[PDB]
């Protein structure tokens, strides 16, 4: 094929793209002694997919009157190689001078100009936050199409940085809200060992205070099934669930801890619980496909509601076809495009086909850089001001306050750069030969679930909900991994409670007796 | 200038002169961001002064690399603010363009090795950077442990223990003293949620308990606040108030304290042990708060002393200027002179370190060196087994990149013309054993070691029951009849008597009964 060959395309304006268009083999784990160049021989489908995304969204553009009448956009990609140093040597290189492969150190660049318009970013939060930074000193306005972490919210650090996905707060305040529609008080808190397993459960825990959830219990799960301590700890985590009286867990883990963890609870039968999943571990192949997943009890969890984008495949097979054809060659960033076969991997993935709104939030990406351009040119239907060539710093200012019509929907950059979004609420009837999942509601910002239609084990609403408050003849005594609720003791006869907020019971004088949960004694 | 000597061979120095928690991190109006209107830092100027005396050293000292010119190329970083154009000016050619190319191993940048930054994001930014090059990067106060990740930071050493050395300082005098309650309280940032997890994760397995850990707000000492932040830091005060834990263990910039410990003064708070993280251990000028030695005892965790001979005397191209400096460190420079230089022998072993890496690298005699073009990469090879002596201590660096420098806790005074920082013990870090614990003055009447713990101990034959989340925190229960409790087989719940033996209302063992 000749396909290493198209990711760059000529235009008036013309976009960066950092995509994980290639991975190295694992001997490169090693520490660097030389500053050779690194090799990336080893291919990634996912990365071809996003970068056809972009493709076609130029194209679209490039075609139609609605944006950027009578000018051309352009493109060039690069593959991160999910690695910092080939992710740095791009990001460089896309903020060199126009025509020129060097950068420069000046102290003013009042007059700068750099080869790229805006770059639409990487596919991981690591990379995200590496190349955030550089890219942001120069404001260079900046899309991912998938980097969710909290920490890139932050304006001050992060000023240029913008995404077509949802943060992960949005979808733990969904999972907050769903919490509390049922009264779901009382929870247990679960996540993976790595950064993100922790991450998520720091900003639920954050979240659970401000709105009064008790979370009762918290921990780290393994996705190392051969670790036989950190099995330990999953035991002993599992064994303090059961010992808390919760009745609800939250579970932000990746697929397979969750799989490790509901094996062992199959085989040592635990008991039933209500699950919340999340983005990470929703419609999970091998969760499901657990031999007598029964013994679980209810799953449940929020996903993202991606638009449509029918024509993509047939465009893919179209551009796979355009780069076998021998007479194409009249019209490298990635070794193995040019290898790869044609048939069996843009047939069978994109039949599998989290990566179809990832599509779409790049398309979406390219979308808003170029109606924010058409806004910075003040273009008419068949007019734009092009006396002037736009900077990079100059769509920042304009691109806070803008919408953007990908597709069918309408979007927008909030004040923190993360788009508005709905999700779905998708529950487990697994009481069928094979489990299924149905759509119980909706989140849009606040919650509608469709009650109508949910299943419950015994048929009615499962419970976990610890006291606060407590009667003035109850003693008050804490419980919770914070000080958040009370279980209520009702003091025994012979014994009275002197005010109603204490935290012990007196006994009685000799003399004297009392009934139960009496604030006095009686002779 | 202060900021620039020319030379053979150019040390880059990144140094934050001025700093403040909240700045322009981006390009401001397109310039880049001007550092002078943050105040002034003195130990940062310190520092700066520790290697610019480090480098007049090694010129004068012709065994070291005769007849070869060491200079330096000294550029203030701002906190997180003015991180990439000192890089970008340090790696640039001497047009200042910085071509992008496949392969670097031939390109001669500016400068040969960075000194690197102070703070741990500052560090890691530059790291990010110069992990292209494979320009070496030695750090000298930058603790965080990430840094010890070698397939992310293949360039980067440090000339100091890291985080973990620290924390388990912390944790050893604190069971020393036998502090089972304690408070954390930490700034609104990554320094100190980091270390207050790391202090939370090390405690859960020791058998200490926090009452609770709670997060100060980035105020700045000359910006009035807010009546909601005045409230905050009351709010903060009075839960500090009202518990009965005494030990305070802070984690914060010296920045965010001037206002907390002045509310703590009019709040007539006092009677607690503040446990000081480095970051503001030996920083004279929340020292020089006069009153605050009504508060209580004060003890920092922070580098031994090193006394560096003749720097004492010696204290006497944008964001290359500091006017100021000199000014504020002439009116601290008593206590300066009085205090023992002890993150400035950091600073010093880096230079040195440098300078012996490329004394090996050209192949010098005693006598000569052959003068050749030198590529950073070589001389990061060399940095990695440099092994020698400076001022009676191996400077070496383990495998992960650390020397491993001896830790001291201190205790702060008042009283003048002798230490404001007295060291009280003695933490070695490659033994992990905190040792040769002094004498504290405490503010306690007869000098008694002040307490705090969850609840009293036992009486003999009493089982604790647990009360709330922590472990530390029971009740105590006398042994009923026929029961007795051996201590060494439970604690929570009584033995049992034999058939034939019986037991008082509480008692360690039975006796025998018909
Ligand atoms: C985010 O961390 C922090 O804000 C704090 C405070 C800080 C902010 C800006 C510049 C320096 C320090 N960091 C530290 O204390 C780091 C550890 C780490 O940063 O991991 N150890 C420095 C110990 C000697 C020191 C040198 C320079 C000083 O002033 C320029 C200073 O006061 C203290």
């Amino acid at each position: 094929l000749c396909l290493s060959q198209q990711f760059k395309a000529q235009g008036d304006y013309i976009l960066g793209g950092l995509f994980p268009l290639g991975s190295t083999e694992e001997a490169t784990l090693n520490q660097r002694t030389q500053p050779n160049s690194i090799p990336c021989n080893r291919f990634s489908p996912l990365g071809l997919f996003l970068a056809m995304a972009m493709k076609m969204a130029v194209e679209e553009i490039n075609n139609g009157s609605a944006l950027l009448p009578g000018l051309r956009l352009g493109y060039d990609l690069f593959d991160t190689c999910s690695e910092p140093v080939v992710t740095m040597k791009s990001s460089l290189m896309f903020l060199a001078k126009v025509g020129s492969q060097s950068i420069a150190a000046y102290c003013n660049y009042t007059q700068y100009q750099p080869r790229v318009l805006a770059v639409i970013g990487p596919h991981s939060s690591e990379l995200a936050l590496i190349t955030g930074k550089f890219f942001s000193f120069f404001l260079m306005p900046q899309v991912s199409y998938s980097a969710s972490m909290d920490r890139l919210s932050d304006r001050e650090t992060f000023p240029s940085f913008f995404r077509t996905v949802p943060s992960d707060r949005v979808q733990l305040q969904a999972v907050v809200t769903l919490l509390q529609n049922f009264s779901w008080n009382w929870v247990a808190a679960l996540g993976s060992d790595d950064d993100y397993g922790r991450e998520g459960l720091s900003i639920f825990s954050s979240l659970a205070n401000a709105r009064g959830i008790c979370i009762a219990h918290e921990g780290l799960v393994p996705q190392h099934d051969t670790s036989g301590q950190q099995l330990g700890k999953v035991l002993d985590v599992l064994r303090q669930v059961n010992q808390s009286k919760v009745q609800v867990v939250v579970l932000f883990a990746s697929a397979r801890a969750v799989y490790s963890l509901f094996s062992y609870s199959i085989h040592h039968g635990l008991s039933p619980k209500v699950w919340v999943a999340s983005e990470s571990w929703l419609t999970s192949d091998l969760v499901m496909t657990l031999p007598n997943i029964a013994r679980v009890g209810t799953v449940l969890g929020f996903l993202q509601r991606g638009a449509l984008l029918p024509e993509f495949s047939h465009y893919v097979e179209t551009h796979l076809a355009l780069a076998a054809d021998p007479a194409f060659c009249a019209s490298q960033r990635c070794p193995r495009c040019d290898d790869i076969m044609l048939q069996n991997l843009s047939s069978g993935l994109l039949q599998n086909l989290q990566l179809h709104h990832q599509i779409f939030a790049t398309y979406a990406a390219v979308y808003s850089v170029a109606q924010a351009l058409h806004n910075t040119l003040q273009c008419n239907v068949s007019h734009c001001h092009v006396s002037e060539h736009v900077l990079p710093w100059q769509l920042l200012e304009n691109m806070y306050n803008m919408s953007f019509h990908a597709r069918d929907l309408t979007l927008q950059f909030d004040a923190e750069g993360n788009v508005d979004m709905e999700y779905d609420l998708k529950m487990w009837v697994w009481q069928s030969p094979t489990p299924v999942l149905h759509t119980v509601g909706t989140f849009n910002g606040t919650l509608q679930l469709q009650q109508s239609k949910m299943y419950w084990p015994g048929n009615q609403v499962p419970v976990s909900q610890c006291s606060r408050q407590c009667k003035d003849g109850q003693v008050r005594r804490v419980k919770g991994f914070h000080s958040c609720c009370y279980d209520c003791v009702d003091c025994k006869a012979g014994s009275y409670r002197k005010h109603p907020d204490d935290f012990t019971c007196t006994p009685c004088n000799q003399d004297q007796w009392s009934p139960e949960k009496s604030t006095a004694c009686l002779p | 200038s202060d900021f620039y000597l020319p030379g053979d061979y150019l040390l880059g120095g990144l140094f934050s002169l001025h700093a403040n928690m909240k700045g322009i991190v981006h390009l401001n109006f397109l310039q880049v961001p001007m550092c002078k209107e943050y105040e002034v830092k003195v130990i940062g100027y310190n520092l700066m002064q520790a290697m610019r005396f480090a480098v007049e050293e090694i010129n004068n000292d012709s065994s070291l690399l005769p007849g070869v010119l060491l200079g330096y190329e000294i550029v203030d970083v701002c906190y997180i603010s003015n991180n990439v154009q000192p890089v970008l000016y340090f790696l640039a050619h001497e047009d200042n363009l910085l071509p992008i190319q496949e392969d670097y191993s031939n390109y001669s940048s500016r400068v040969v090795a960075v000194i690197g930054p102070d703070n741990s994001e500052s560090v890691m930014t530059v790291a990010n950077f110069l992990s292209l090059f494979l320009l070496p990067q030695i750090t000298y106060s930058a603790i965080s442990d990430e840094l010890r990740d070698k397939v992310r930071f293949p360039a980067l050493l440090r000339t100091t223990p890291s985080a973990d050395h620290h924390i388990e300082a912390m944790v050893q005098l604190m069971l020393h003293f036998r502090w089972n309650w304690i408070i954390v309280l930490v700034s609104n940032d990554t320094y100190g949620r980091d270390n207050g997890q790391l202090l939370g994760e090390r405690v859960a397995r020791r058998g200490i308990c926090i009452a609770f850990q709670e997060t100060l707000p980035t105020l700045q000492p000359n910006q009035n606040m807010t009546s909601e932040e005045r409230q905050r830091l009351v709010t903060i005060v009075d839960k500090l108030q009202q518990s009965t834990a005494r030990v305070v263990v802070v984690f914060s910039p010296d920045l965010t304290l001037y206002h907390f410990f002045n509310e703590v003064l009019r709040q007539n708070f006092t009677g607690a042990v503040w446990i000081a993280s480095e970051s503001w251990a030996i920083d004279p000028v929340l020292h020089n708060l006069t009153e605050l030695r009504h508060l209580g005892t004060f003890l920092g965790i922070t580098i031994q002393s090193v006394p560096i001979p003749g720097f004492s005397e010696f204290r006497e191209t944008c964001n290359q200027e500091c006017d100021n400096c000199l000014n504020a460190t002439l009116s601290f420079n008593t206590i300066l002179r009085l205090s023992g230089e002890r993150v400035v022998y950091s600073v010093y072993s880096a230079v040195y370190a440098v300078a012996h890496a490329l004394h090996s690298l050209l192949g010098c005699d005693k006598s000569t060196c052959t003068k050749r073009v030198v590529y950073p990469w070589q001389l990061l090879e060399e940095i990695w087994k440099v092994n020698f002596t400076l001022l009676d201590h191996q400077i070496f660096f383990d495998p992960q990149g650390d020397v491993a420098l001896h830790l001291e806790i201190v205790q702060w005074q008042w009283d003048r013309s002798q230490n404001p920082f007295q060291s009280v013990a003695s933490y070695y870090p490659l033994q992990r054993q905190l040792k040769n614990i002094q004498d504290i003055s405490w503010h306690t009447i007869n000098n008694t070691i002040p307490m705090s713990m969850c609840s009293k101990r036992c009486q003999s034959g009493q089982k604790k029951k647990p009360v709330g989340i922590h472990v530390c925190c029971f009740e105590c229960i006398d042994c009923l009849p026929g029961t007795f409790l051996n201590h060494t087989e439970d604690e929570y719940e009584c033995q049992a008597c034999p058939n034939n033996e019986w037991s008082y209302q509480s008692e360690t063992s039975c006796f025998k009964r018909q």
